[PDB]
């Protein structure tokens, strides 16, 4: 109701009023997000810029995360040689799997999906080879892959 | 060891351009510059057997990173590999012995030390784009050895021609700089990273390929690109020697041997329409620069179907670009004193007997002649015929058709060679000036890329050399016997009655016509539209009369 | 060559030239411009301020990237040996592909979702029951 | 705040200097652009990059005029300290000082106001300076100072009521709340797009720029292209996407067609020009295109590399009026036929004018090739076709920067003679700026 | 052969004086009349735009059609990048009521 609605804002914006932190921590690199129940969380607008910066935290995290990846995939391959084919094939899935996360997530509202693997292509690939054999006319599209990179 | 090979040919570049060149001027920017060289060839020296015969890889964090903004990571990042090692090896032994004779050769230009620094500078974007072990650093070693090129070939500025041609050079390639952008973008973005040792690909979205392809095509000069390389010949001798041994031409395929991401369907037809069109480019001009020039262009394509074989077919291409710069440059040096010797005059039909030039010019010219026309048992023999062997035994039927069309590149390149010696020395006197050159600094320049092609006799590019590829006597000695028939050919000097091929050939099958009026008097005229007809037009609101 | 060697003394002496145009006035040193003291401290001491800021601000001051850097390390440390237990558990994997089943995630995704679990998104339907409540679970037995 | 008040109030006592007293009316007039350079670059000292997204934040009362710092915002003030001197340098009279010290001010204060009425009243009260700044009597041209006066008019008359409709709908134009309430997009869209879009050159309402960057003097110039363009991009990066973000993805492919048909045809236009003014000022038509595009994908980090084009362009286009501007003021012409071989008779005037080229063409080792591919990055990850229409363009552009370079620069030596210690220092810190922010942009 | 200079420093502007000074307007260039006239006319070329049947039929292919081909190609790009991300489709102006802007409290 508009009364639970307005005896909610009232308590945010008595906990947001009355709100410190010391000891080497920063406001607006918070720890935990607030778990809401809200239609459209611009509603509250502490709740909103909280969320926010969390949200903020987490991309730059992603991005730091596909970074010490990407050394220790230069690591293991640059060490193997010739034989980095069959040594440094998970690495190379899990770096391919970190930008993949810190692509697809809080992408915004207009870029399409990134698949660093080739892997949405080659699962579809495999979904149309199998509609068109209960079809029962020739493939038109290429057979899928079992692996199209060094990763994935 | 290893950054030496790198900074120090810009460096010298540095110092030959900037004020501290006012102090040392013609005599002692010479000396700078051919000192700089020096210790790049010997730190190259030692890169290559520690990395290509010891097999030790190093890998160098330069100058931290350039930028990194989301998931797309620049740094400032070299990795000295077995094909970074050759190519540094190729491009600073071959840059040596070209600034060594340019030291000479130019003596006499009011602006020398300009010259030597845009020849360092020149050298050193090569050094870096071969040096990178991401697309980035790559980017910048392309387009900075594209800047060079404009600035070497349209050095002589006073002239409009030449002007022309480093504009015309500029444009062609930056069409294809922008395919080869396109396809990093495509790369970083389906597989996560930009450096090399994690570009593996299997298989991928074709545009990759396709457009990677393109942006190589620009720099090597393969079919509807090869426009700009004939017209950068306005450029000074030792201009078009590094242009058409180590740098900016070997670019493109090196990018397409280093990634192997092509679809060979494509690579193999445009790199044998290439050799058969530039073979018969070269067969009809006069121009002493000009023939080279299209035979540059022919060995380009050679490499370029032996990349489209596959990884022993890569090796092949990188072996192949390897022996070429040495007596590629060889002949250009020796096409260069040749000139001089004759008082500019770079018609073949005005040379002739053995007064105009040295003995050492000569010996020069039939040496590289003689390799470039795969003689047996010299360097260009073993890279073109492992080349020549591997096309004969691919199980693709295109293949069959790119056999055929190397083995008629390879009869008119033994013709148009043998035409080329022909003209300039066994037939009697039709120039009038003999002042020949016999200058110490030249001489020796010839003579270091002499021993280079000894040395890949020697030693060879790779283990291919050696490598019995089991074919029938008569496939293996046929491309002997078309080396035979164009030299008989060349030397009975016979010609055709046939006037409308000879003049549709000789003009180059009119591409630069077609082009003048296809794409770009269009541009023209659409920028004319949209000025004229939408800014002052359509679009234009006018005022109130009162 | 001038002497008759390659090796003998140059042959020019005073201005190559004039920088900028300016001419010596009877021997006087070049009298300082209206603009020069104040252009040089001005710009100097912007780009002195400006090298300041870049080496010797804190680096979590300086860029949020140092923030993040040690705080993914652990992150991925805690997350390394998941995906180690993930490849030695199938029971855990074809339950967590049953997870991205109902998450409209393919099964090569797996991997993506345990990289996951700090998200925004997952710990906010997670408490809104958008998440299916086993993947709280599967999270607890890769880490234990 | 109290710092602000005394920088104005220090900048104008300039008026009260008796006249006859010329070289303190020079000095007092650079120092009071010197010191908000080193007050700006304090504030980049200040910013702790692991807060708040809005810091140093102050607010007026019930007076509208809220002010906070955000990177695009603190980036832009950082360009524009840095290229209020260099203007002060061109000028000669106290008209000219006291024009360019309230430009100064109200660019600064527009660039980081959090209200959108107060960006309404503090940015187009420029116009008037503007007006008078192009057409001034003997030199000038009236026709382009109505041209900009007239389209800048139009574009905020069709703000100015949704503005107030959002204002009654919701009781704030204070964007924090504007951007948590919920309101009517689609009108309030069409206004920020007919501001923002005329003060971007986006066709076709674009016609202005042409004549007034070149009617413009040299200062005028320099700050026309590298400052004022930007503020549609800020305007677009701070108050159009938060408050109507529904309507910002349903004109996508409105503005997308608009992006790239400027493109196409600025640079087909470029072409045919004979003027060299005429040809710098139609090259910041594309590369405006390219920013807008880049800001409306939203798609990686599309702020950043927007910013860092916005930064790039407003470094290296003011360099490249510059020159023209010094061929201008000693030759008396701006036209391509009177000038020929200028590496003959300005080596160091041409090498400048070669690099700042090479850098327009988003060359490598210059921070429009970085940006560019930031933003073609950001471009790429909705479709790859709409990279490719850039992508496969860029013969284009290079074809009009080395025609007008070839045919200016070489040739039979006619003209001026080389530059001197002044002109030399008004180029010199662009160029120290392009060299960093071209190898070393972050750290 | 004029002396604008004393030998301690000292402009001196020479109003009176014979010689020619040296100074700013020294390498103004002689105007050509008819460079001069080409560039008027180029300046006000839009006092020569005509509505005949070359104006009207490039002003029809080349300005409309492109213009509507990057229409074209502008939704093509969008409606192909709403279907590689999972989305329904989306209303663009005039379109409808339907999606616009996805949640990032859900799964696509
Ligand atoms: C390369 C150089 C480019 C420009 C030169 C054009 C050469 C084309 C040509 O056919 O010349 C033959 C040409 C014969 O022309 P011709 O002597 O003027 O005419 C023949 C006589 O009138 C009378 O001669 P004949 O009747 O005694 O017979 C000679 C001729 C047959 O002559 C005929 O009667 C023609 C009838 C056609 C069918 C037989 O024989 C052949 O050509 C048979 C094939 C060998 O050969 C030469 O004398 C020139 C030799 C120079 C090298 C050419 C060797 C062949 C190269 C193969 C690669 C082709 C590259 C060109 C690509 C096309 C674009
Ligand atoms: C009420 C308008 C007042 C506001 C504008 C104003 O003050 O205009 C005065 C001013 C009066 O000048 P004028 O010396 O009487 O010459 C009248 C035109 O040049 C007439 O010259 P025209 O023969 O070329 O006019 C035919 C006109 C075709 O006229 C129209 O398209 C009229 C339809 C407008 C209704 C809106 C839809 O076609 C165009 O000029 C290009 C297509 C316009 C789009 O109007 C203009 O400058 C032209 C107005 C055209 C509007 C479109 C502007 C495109 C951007
Ligand atoms: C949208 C982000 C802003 C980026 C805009 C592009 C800037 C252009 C140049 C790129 C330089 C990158 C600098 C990175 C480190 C500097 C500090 C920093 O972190 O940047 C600041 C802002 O950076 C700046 O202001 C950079 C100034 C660049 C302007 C340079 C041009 C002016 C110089 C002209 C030439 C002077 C030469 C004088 C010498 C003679 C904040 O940005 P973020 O890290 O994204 O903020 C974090 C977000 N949050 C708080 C929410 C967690
Ligand atoms: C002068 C007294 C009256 C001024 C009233 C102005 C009302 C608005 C008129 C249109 C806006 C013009 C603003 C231009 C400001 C810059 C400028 O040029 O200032 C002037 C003087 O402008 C000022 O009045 C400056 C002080 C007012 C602003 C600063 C204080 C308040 C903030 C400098 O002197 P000159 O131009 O040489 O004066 C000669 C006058 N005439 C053009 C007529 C030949
Ligand atoms: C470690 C590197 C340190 C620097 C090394 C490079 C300096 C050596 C080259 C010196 C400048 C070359 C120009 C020169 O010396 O010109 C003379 C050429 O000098 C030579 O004899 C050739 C140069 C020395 C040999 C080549 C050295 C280059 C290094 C590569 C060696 C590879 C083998 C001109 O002839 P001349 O002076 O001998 O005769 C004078 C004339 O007849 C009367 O006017
Ligand atoms: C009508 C008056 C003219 C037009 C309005 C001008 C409004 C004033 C300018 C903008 C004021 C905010 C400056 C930006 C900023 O971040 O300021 C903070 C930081 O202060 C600064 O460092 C301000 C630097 C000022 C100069 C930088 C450029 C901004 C605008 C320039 C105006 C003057 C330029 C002169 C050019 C000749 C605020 O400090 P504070 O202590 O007042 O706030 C802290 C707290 O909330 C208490 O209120
Ligand atoms: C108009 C165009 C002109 C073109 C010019 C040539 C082309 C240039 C193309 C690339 C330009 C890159 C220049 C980068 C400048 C410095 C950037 C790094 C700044 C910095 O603090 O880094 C440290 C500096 O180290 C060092 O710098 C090394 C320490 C000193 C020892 C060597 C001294 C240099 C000798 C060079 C000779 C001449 C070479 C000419 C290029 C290295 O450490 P890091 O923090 O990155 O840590 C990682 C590894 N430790
Ligand atoms: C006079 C003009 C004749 C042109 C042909 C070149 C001379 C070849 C003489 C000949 O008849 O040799 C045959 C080569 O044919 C073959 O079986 C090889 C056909 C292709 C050879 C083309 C290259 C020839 C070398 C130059 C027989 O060969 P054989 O029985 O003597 O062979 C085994 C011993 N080595
Ligand atoms: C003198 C310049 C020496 C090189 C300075 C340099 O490359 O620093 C960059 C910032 O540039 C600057 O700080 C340049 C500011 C001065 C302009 C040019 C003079 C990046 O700094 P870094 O990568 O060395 O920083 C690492 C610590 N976080
Ligand atoms: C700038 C120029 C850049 C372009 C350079 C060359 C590109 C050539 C592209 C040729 C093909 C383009 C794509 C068309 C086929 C794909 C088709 O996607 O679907 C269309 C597209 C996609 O349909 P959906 O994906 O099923 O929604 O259809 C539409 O919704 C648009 C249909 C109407 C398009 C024309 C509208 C009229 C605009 C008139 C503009 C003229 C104003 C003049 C003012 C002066």
């Amino acid at each position: 109701s508009v009364e639970e609605r307005q005896s909610f804002h009232d308590k945010v914006n008595d906990v947001f009023k009355n709100l410190t932190g010391e000891a080497g921590k920063r406001w607006a690199r918070p720890d935990e997000p607030i778990l809401h129940t809200l239609n459209d969380e611009k509603e509250e607008p502490h709740i909103f810029f909280h969320n926010t910066n969390y949200r903020t935290s987490r991309k730059y995290i992603n991005v730091e995360k596909t970074k010490i990846l990407r050394e220790q995939a230069l690591e293991c391959v640059r060490a193997a040689g010739t034989a980095r084919y069959h040594k440094c094939t998970e690495v190379m899935k899990r770096l391919q799997a970190a930008v993949r996360v810190a692509s697809n997530v809080d992408r915004g509202p207009l870029a399409r999906k990134r698949d660093v693997g080739f892997i949405y292509h080659n699962n579809r690939l495999r979904e149309l080879q199998q509609q068109a054999a209960e079809l029962e006319i020739e493939n038109p599209f290429p057979a899928p892959a079992k692996q199209a990179t060094g990763g994935y | 060891m290893f950054l030496l090979s790198v900074f120090f040919p810009l460096l010298g570049g540095l110092v030959n351009t900037s004020p501290i060149a006012r102090f040392l001027g013609h005599r002692g920017s010479s000396i700078i510059a051919i000192g700089c060289m020096v210790v790049a060839f010997i730190s190259s020296v030692v890169i290559y057997y520690e990395v290509v015969f010891m097999g030790c890889a190093v890998s160098v964090d330069v100058f931290g990173t350039w930028f990194s903004v989301g998931t797309f990571h620049a740094g400032w990042t070299f990795n000295f590999d077995l094909l970074t090692a050759n190519m540094l090896f190729t491009v600073t032994g071959v840059s040596m012995a070209v600034h060594m004779y340019a030291c000479d050769y130019m003596r006499q230009d009011p602006h020398l030390n300009l010259f030597l620094g845009y020849l360092s500078y020149f050298t050193g974007f090569m050094c870096v784009l071969v040096a990178a072990d991401n697309l980035l650093v790559m980017l910048v070693g392309w387009e900075g050895i594209g800047v060079c090129s404009y600035l070497l070939i349209g050095y002589w500025s006073h002239r409009l021609s030449a002007v022309k041609s480093a504009q015309k050079a500029i444009l062609v390639n930056r069409v294809s700089d922008g395919l080869l952008m396109w396809g990093v973008l495509w790369v970083w973005y389906h597989l996560g990273s930009l450096e090399y040792d994690l570009l593996n690909v299997y298989s991928a979205s074709g545009f990759v390929g396709l457009s990677i392809l393109i942006g190589a095509m620009g720099k090597s000069a393969q079919i509807l690109f090869h426009v700009w390389l004939a017209d950068a010949m306005e450029g000074p001798t030792p201009v078009s020697a590094l242009i058409h041994a180590a740098t900016l031409v070997t670019a493109g395929v090196y990018l397409l041997v280093r990634l192997h991401i092509h679809d060979e369907m494509f690579v193999i037809i445009v790199g044998s329409l290439t050799a058969f069109m530039a073979g018969v480019f070269g067969a009809t001009q006069s121009d002493l620069k000009r023939v080279i020039a299209y035979s540059t262009c022919s060995q380009l394509g050679y490499m370029m179907v032996s990349l489209g074989l596959g990884e022993t077919g890569g090796e092949a291409s990188m072996g192949h670009l390897m022996t070429h710069a040495s007596f590629k440059a060889a002949l250009f040096l020796a096409a260069g004193m040749v000139i001089s010797g004759n008082g500019g005059n770079q018609h073949i039909a005005r040379y002739g007997g053995s007064a105009h030039s040295a003995m050492f010019t000569m010996l020069t010219l039939m040496v590289a002649s003689l390799s470039l026309i795969g003689w047996p048992e010299l360097s260009g023999f073993y890279s073109k015929e492992t080349i020549l062997n591997l096309a004969a035994i691919c199980a693709d039927p295109i293949a069959d058709v790119a056999h055929t069309l190397l083995l008629l590149t390879a009869m008119l390149t033994s013709a148009y060679t043998t035409k080329l010696f022909y003209q300039c020395f066994m037939v009697d006197f039709s120039g009038s000036s003999v002042t020949p050159v016999r200058n110490v600094l030249p001489i020796l320049a010839m003579a270091i890329l002499l021993l280079d092609i000894m040395l890949k006799v020697w030693v060879g590019t790779n283990l291919l050399s050696g490598m019995l590829f089991f074919l029938p006597w008569g496939v293996k000695t046929l491309p002997f016997g078309l080396m035979v028939a164009g030299i008989l050919t060349a030397t009975a000097a016979v010609g055709s009655e046939r006037f409308t091929l000879i003049r549709f050939c000789g003009s180059r099958w009119g591409f630069d016509q077609l082009f003048a009026r296809s794409p770009v008097n269009p541009i023209f005229d659409l920028g004319r539209i949209t000025w004229a007809i939408g800014d002052r037009g359509l679009l234009s609101v006018g005022n109130l009369r009162a | 060559y001038p002497g008759g060697s390659f090796w003998s003394e140059g042959t020019q002496t005073g201005k190559n030239g004039f920088l900028f145009g300016e001419v010596p006035i009877n021997g006087q040193p070049r009298k300082t411009l209206w603009w020069e003291p104040y252009w040089y401290a001005g710009f100097g001491g912007m780009g002195v301020g400006v090298y300041l800021i870049y080496h010797a601000k804190p680096l979590e001051a300086l860029d949020i990237k140092y923030w993040a850097a040690p705080r993914a390390a652990k992150e991925l440390e805690t997350e390394m040996r998941m995906l180690d237990k993930l490849n030695e558990r199938p029971d855990l994997k074809e339950r967590l592909v049953a997870v991205c089943k109902d998450l409209n995630m393919i099964e090569d995704e797996a991997y993506d979702l345990v990289l996951m679990r700090n998200e925004y998104k997952v710990k906010l339907g997670m408490h809104t029951g958008r998440v299916p409540e086993d993947l709280k679970a599967i999270y607890e037995e890769l880490e234990a | 705040m109290f710092i602000s008040v005394l920088l104005i109030l220090f900048a104008l006592c300039v008026t009260l200097i008796p006249e006859a007293h010329y070289h303190m009316v020079r000095v007092w007039s650079f120092v009071a652009t010197i010191i908000p350079m080193w007050v700006v670059t304090w504030m980049w000292w200040n910013f702790d990059a692991s807060g708040h997204g809005l810091q140093m934040l102050v607010i007026l009362g019930r007076s509208h005029l809220a002010f906070g710092i955000d990177g695009v915002a603190l980036s832009l003030m950082l360009l524009t300290t840095v290229l209020f001197p260099i203007c002060m340098m061109l000028l000669r009279t106290v008209a000219g000082f006291m024009t360019f010290i309230l430009l100064e001010v109200l660019v600064l204060s527009a660039l980081c106001v959090l209200d959108l009425l107060g960006f309404y009243i503090l940015f187009e009260a420029s116009l008037i300076l503007l007006f008078l700044l192009i057409g001034r009597a003997p030199y000038g041209s009236l026709e382009a100072a109505y041209k900009i006066v007239l389209y800048t008019m139009a574009g905020s008359l069709v703000l100015l009521p949704t503005l107030f409709m959002i204002y009654s709908e919701c009781g704030t134009t204070n964007v924090l709340y504007m951007t948590c309430a919920y309101n009517h997009q689609t009108v309030l869209g069409w206004g920020l797009l007919a501001v923002l879009a005329v003060k971007i050159p986006l066709m076709p309402v674009h016609l202005w720029l042409p004549e007034a960057h070149v009617a413009a003097p040299t200062a005028g110039s320099v700050l026309l292209a590298g400052v004022l363009l930007k503020l549609g991009g800020i305007g677009f990066l701070r108050f159009m996407l938060p408050v109507v973000p529904e309507f910002c993805v349903s004109v996508f492919p409105l503005v997308s067609t608009l992006c790239l048909v400027s493109f196409l045809f600025s640079t087909l236009s470029t072409l045919r020009q004979i003027d060299l003014k005429k040809i710098v000022a139609y090259s910041s038509i594309a590369h405006m295109s390219m920013v807008t595009l880049a800001i409306f994908s939203q798609s990686e980090f599309s702020a950043y590399s927007s910013s860092f084009l916005m930064i790039a362009h407003g470094l290296i286009s003011p360099a490249l009026f510059l020159i023209v501007g010094i061929l201008y003021d000693r030759a008396h012409t701006k036209f391509i036929l009177y000038f020929s071989g200028l590496g003959a008779s300005m080596p160091i005037g041409s090498t400048l004018f070669f690099l700042f080229t090479l850098g327009n063409l988003a060359f490598p080792l210059f921070p429009n090739f970085i940006a560019e591919v930031l933003c073609m990055v950001s471009i790429f990850a909705v479709h790859e076709l709409l990279a490719y229409v850039f992508c496969v363009c860029q013969v284009l552009g290079a074809a009009y920067g080395f025609w007008a370079f070839n045919r200016v620069v070489h040739g039979l030596p006619r003209g001026p003679a080389d530059v001197t210690r002044t002109e030399f220092h008004t180029v010199l810190p662009l160029l120290i700026g392009a060299v960093w922010l071209g190898i070393k942009p972050m750290a | 052969e004029a002396k604008q200079f004393t030998p301690d420093g000292k402009y001196m502007p020479g109003i009176f004086s014979k010689a020619k000074p040296l100074d700013r307007s020294t390498q103004w260039v002689h105007k050509n009349p008819y460079i001069e006239a080409w560039y008027y006319r180029r300046d006000h070329f839009e006092n020569e735009f005509v509505w005949n049947y070359r104006t009207t039929i490039e002003a029809l292919w080349f300005l409309g059609g492109f213009t509507a081909a990057a229409y074209a190609l502008s939704v093509f790009a969008f409606r192909q990048a709403d279907r590689r991300s999972g989305y329904p489709k989306r209303q663009i102006l005039g379109d409808e009521p339907a999606m616009v802007l996805p949640d990032e409290r859900q799964f696509y």
